[PDB]
């Protein structure tokens, strides 16, 4: 995205130790009287988890 | 062209930096990313 | 129903403007009573860009998807009575949207 | 560029790059070596109960942990969001003056343009009818150069384009002015009565400050209105000496003639009254440059004239026709025949000027509308009403509440050539009179001068007196024998 | 000669009302003593609105009130209280246009004009439109269907139409034309279209929305809306009792979503038809359950599940024509209703 204070494109990283992929991403102008900028973003991310040792049965 | 599904008319569209966040074809304002053909790669386990 | 119960059994609450009048004072200077005669719900509704944007039945599925309270608009028929019944008002005050329960009798599905 | 440093940079080697290892909580050098800070703050256990009320809250006047090492920013002044706000809102127009009008004048410029490549198309008059036009609107501009400074009092109206129009028509001398405005309406051939076409979409924008937005027929002409202009037009232009043999046209007597009851004799009977003291024995031209604002009854209007002589030339001619060529009955068969009925076209489109609700003298065929021409009308207004228009915005939502609208009502469809052509109908009535070989004639031939007063009046700005003020004039003119 | 899709040319029009009212509180505050743009404003806050309907006309059945006030008229008492607000007017009166000076002296007069501001009017986007409207008004007056329904479609896609006859001419036209569309569906598509469940009315000059057959919702009636309803009940009557059915239904979840607002927040038809669509759905229900006992012979068919289900809906429908009575709706002749409902019940024994 861009800010235009900062005169900078920024990004929102994601930060975990391990990767998912990204399901859907479903935009929200939802409520919204005129929200033009779509400023609301849902990101589903799918992480998969393999049987492993020390995972409970 | 990026696409943009509405989550309720299922009617494809493709949204701008200068149109409104809502599905033109019912009015919704709820709209699924549509997948493309991107390459991914996967280890087959 | 048990909630327009609840309202018939508050009943009212009363309000002197002081009495004034300039006995005028002393028995009142009229009576104000006011009160809460029915109470309706109503099923989730959404009209966008305000009055003039045709409403649409809110299903939940919306309201998961877009994060946010499944409401419905709650209102009651408020009873302004002037003059313990010199003069009555009527005038149902929508007071936001209450949450309403799934498969209730006030849910789409 | 800007610079590196407005945090830290590496003292030790000159290396000015920073790393973040979040793992070590460490900030580094991107580039060499050692800890640019052991100390990391704020990343909380699991033990904020939230009693805090928090009042502070960051509002970018007490700065940040500065976090990013990564810089460039610039020197603020202090939130540029308003700044910024103007700017974003500043794209629009915000005219005015000389600038303004220079564009209105452009925007006049094109539409005239647009209105004479159509004017190609249907009439097929090549190169010559094209660059007359243009350098006619050439030397229109050149006056509006001269009296600039500030002026602005451009005229041009509505009306002053089809004047331009007319004037280079007549020029060459193609047509006439009551049919081409009656075809021009009925089949919007000109871009005229709508201004919202140039491809403005800006110029519409321009906030044509005031000027554009009056450009848009507006409305529909007024007695004078259009022939007034036109005159001020040839007095703008000094158009006579410019162009030969302008307001003429044997063909307007003859689209007259034909006009209804047409006699194979009374076009060389008003062509010789005309011939008579009709500027002596000589083709009317266009009237002069009346460089006066009073603009009062020029009356030279030739064709106001022609007409005039028209009129006269009937019932001269039929109210003395002492060898009787015109039968009593004969003279109330056509003005019989003539009663409204359809039209190849024609007929069609003057119901479609009479619908400008004017003076009450169609306003009632507005009511009768003889079934048909009630459809083909409602035909007309499905093809030509159409560009009509395209809420720009005002919802998203209401654009599709309308074409849901428009959906619900569908309207449209929810020998052949009925409608025959004009010389069809001018033969079948020709024909319903064929059977040619005191008071009551007087009356009905007054009956039948009204008429025609009302057909060529209705084409024309009337004055349902001027037109007979015209008539009183040539009246007046006549009787120097 | 009919009632046009747009708002008055305001330009002539505007001024006109300057100098009636600015006139009328004038001679009005003389009078009020005679008795000891704003202006227009206040001439409605002195006189007041009209209530969601068109005529305050209410009963003429109470109270007495002494109206002898007494021929208090002698031509000399008139001119004393006109000799000083006619003076007043000249001073705006002058900076009025020539035509509305007159048009000011002919109603300061009393004459009244004979001249249609909307017979003037010289607008091609307007003066169409009066064409427009006053063909498809000569066309049901004729009953010409295939042609009236060419000029509405056409009146509705040229930029001037509210509601207007857009509604009152589009139901008939839909009814008229045997062909496609129920003005249900126009009719349900402008209740859509025309909710405004906001509560309003007065305040500002309605001069181009007056008209108690648009507007509404929050108060007001609108009777579009009503209309949907009635049109949807006689919609279901036809060939019922004569999993695809549900518009009985649908009509009773319909007019459930409301559940007082702006309808029955209201009161009468509201109610009533709801009732009436609910007594209706009990009738089939004994034919269905009716002829020759039930349908025949008996019913064995275990005891009567069916009548049970009727008498609810009998004991309930009485519920909706009560309190549609108590709550002031003298719309129902209860006699007749309760007569039928109790001859009717006798079917079901
Ligand atoms: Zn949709």
């Amino acid at each position: 995205y861009f800010d235009d204070t900062l005169n900078k494109t920024k990004i929102k990283t994601y930060h975990s130790s391990e990767p998912a992929y990204i399901e859907e991403v479903n935009l929200i102008g939802d409520e919204s009287n005129k929200f033009q900028e779509l400023q609301t973003v849902s990101i589903k991310y799918r992480i998969r988890r393999t049987p492993q040792i020390g995972d409970k049965f | 062209t990026l696409k943009y599904i509405c989550a309720e008319c299922s009617s494809k569209l493709s949204l701008s930096r200068t149109d409104a966040v809502r599905c033109k074809d019912c009015g919704h304002r709820i709209l699924l990313k549509a997948r493309t053909k991107r390459l991914v790669q996967f280890e087959a386990r | 129903g048990l909630l327009n119960l609840g309202v018939k059994d508050i009943g009212e609450k009363v309000i002197f403007d002081g009495k004034p009048l300039n006995s005028n004072s002393g028995y009142l200077g009229n009576k104000l009573s006011v009160s809460v005669e029915q109470v309706s719900i109503a099923k989730p509704m959404s009209n966008d860009g305000v009055s003039s944007a045709v409403e649409r039945k809110v299903y939940p599925s919306e309201s998961r998807q877009r994060l946010t309270s499944y409401r419905g608009k709650l209102l009651l028929k408020l009873k302004w009575s002037v003059n313990n019944g010199e003069e009555n008002l009527f005038e149902v005050r929508d007071c936001g949207g209450l949450p309403v329960m799934l498969q209730s009798n006030r849910c789409h599905l | 560029m800007s610079t590196f440093i407005r945090g830290p940079i590496c003292g030790t080697d000159n290396c000015p790059s920073r790393l973040w290892r979040i793992i070590d909580g460490r900030r580094t050098c991107q580039y060499g070596h050692v800890m640019e800070g052991d100390v990391e703050f704020n990343d909380d256990e699991d033990d904020l109960n939230g009693l805090g009320a928090g009042v502070i809250t960051r509002r970018l006047n007490l700065t940040t942990n500065a976090t990013g090492s990564f810089q460039s920013s610039q020197l603020t002044n202090s939130q540029l969001l308003q700044q910024q706000q103007r700017q974003s809102h500043k794209k629009f127009k915000k005219l005015i003056g000389h600038e303004a009008k220079l564009l209105f004048l452009k925007s006049f410029q094109f539409i005239l343009k647009r209105q004479i490549r159509w004017l190609i198309t249907e009439m097929r008059f090549p190169k010559e009818f094209e660059h007359v036009a243009k350098i006619i609107w050439l030397k229109i501009l050149k006056t509006i150069n001269d009296q600039p400074q500030e002026e602005l009092k451009l005229q041009l109206h509505m009306t002053s384009t089809i004047s331009i129009l007319y004037l280079a028509s007549t020029h060459l001398s193609l047509p006439v002015y009551t049919c081409d405005y009656i075809k021009w309406i009925c089949t919007a051939k000109m871009p005229y009565f709508q201004a919202s076409e140039i491809l403005p979409k800006s110029w519409r924008i321009q906030l044509p400050n005031y000027y554009v937005s009056i450009l848009e027929g507006s409305i529909s002409p007024f007695n004078g209105q259009l022939y007034n202009k036109i005159a001020l037009t040839c007095g703008m232009i000094h158009f006579k000496e410019f162009f030969n043999s302008e307001i003429s046209c044997q063909g307007l007597l003859l689209k007259l003639v034909m006009q209804c009851a047409l006699p194979p004799e009374f076009y060389f009977y008003t062509k010789q009254v005309i011939e008579f003291e009709e500027t002596d024995i000589r083709n009317l031209t266009l009237w002069e440059r009346t460089d006066e604002r009073h603009t009062g009854r020029v009356s030279n209007h030739a064709e106001l004239r022609v007409l005039s002589y028209f009129m006269l030339t009937i019932n001269w001619m039929l109210s003395f026709d002492r060898d009787r060529q015109y039968p009593l009955k004969w003279i109330l068969s056509l003005t019989e025949s003539l009663t409204q009925r359809t039209t190849t076209s024609e007929s069609i489109g003057r119901n479609i000027v009479k619908v400008v609700y004017p003076d009450k003298p169609t306003s009632s065929d507005y009511f009768q509308w003889s079934e048909e021409e009630t459809l083909e009308f409602l035909k007309w207004m499905e093809k030509q009403f159409l560009p009509t228009q395209t809420s720009m915005e005002m919802t998203i939502d209401q654009k599709i509440a309308r074409r849901k609208l428009y959906k619900i009502f569908p309207l449209d469809r929810e020998d052949s050539t009925h409608q025959l052509t004009f010389i069809e109908d001018l033969q079948e009535r020709y024909a319903k009179q064929t059977p040619f070989f005191p008071p009551a004639r007087k009356e009905a031939i007054g009956r039948l001068l009204t008429h025609i007063a009302s057909q060529l009046l209705v084409d024309f700005a009337i004055s349902k007196e001027q037109l007979k003020d015209c008539i009183s004039r040539i009246k007046n003119a006549c009787l120097h024998r | 000669m009919f009632e046009v899709p747009i708002t008055l040319t305001n330009r002539k029009f505007a001024q006109r009302r300057k100098l009636k009212y600015q006139y009328i509180n004038y001679i009005s505050r003389r009078f009020d003593r005679i008795s000891k743009s704003d202006e227009e404003r206040k001439f409605w806050k002195k006189y007041e609105k009209p209530e969601k309907s068109f005529e305050i006309w209410r009963t003429v059945s109470s109270q007495n009130k002494q109206p002898i006030n007494k021929q208090k008229m002698t031509y000399h008492n008139f001119k004393k209280i006109e000799k000083i607000p006619l003076r007043k007017m000249e001073i705006p009166l002058l900076h009025c246009t020539k035509e509305n000076k007159l048009y000011f002296q002919s109603i300061s007069r009393g004459l009244e004009p004979l001249k249609t501001s909307t017979s003037e009017v010289r607008n091609y986007r307007t003066r169409h439109i009066v064409t427009l409207t006053d063909l498809l008004h000569l066309n049901v007056s004729r009953h010409n269907w295939s042609l009236a329904y060419k000029i509405f479609a056409t009146l509705i896609r040229i930029p001037g139409v509210q509601i207007k006859s857009l509604w009152g001419i589009g139901v008939e036209i839909l009814d008229n034309l045997s062909n496609s569309s129920s003005g249900l569906d126009f009719l349900q598509w402008m209740c859509q279209i025309y909710s405004s469940k906001s509560r309003f009315v007065q305040n500002i000059n309605y001069r181009s929305i007056v008209p108690p057959f648009q507007t509404g919702s929050r108060t007001h009636t609108a009777k579009f809306a009503i209309t949907y309803l009635w049109s949807s009940l006689i919609n279901c009557q036809k060939s019922m009792e004569p999993t695809e059915n549900d518009l009985l239904q649908e009509l009773i979840d319909k007019i459930s979503e409301w559940v007082l607002t702006p309808p029955f927040m209201e009161d009468a038809e509201v109610w009533f038809i709801y009732a009436s669509c609910h007594l209706l759905k009990a009738d089939t229900l004994s034919r269905q359950f009716v002829n020759d006992n039930k349908n025949n012979d008996l019913i064995g068919l275990d005891r009567d599940i069916k009548i049970n289900q009727v008498i609810k809906h009998i004991h309930y429908v009485r519920t909706f024509l009560k309190i549609c009575l108590d709550k002031g709706g003298f719309a129902v002749p209860s006699r007749l209703i309760e007569n039928q409902l109790k001859s009717f019940e006798s079917r079901l024994y």
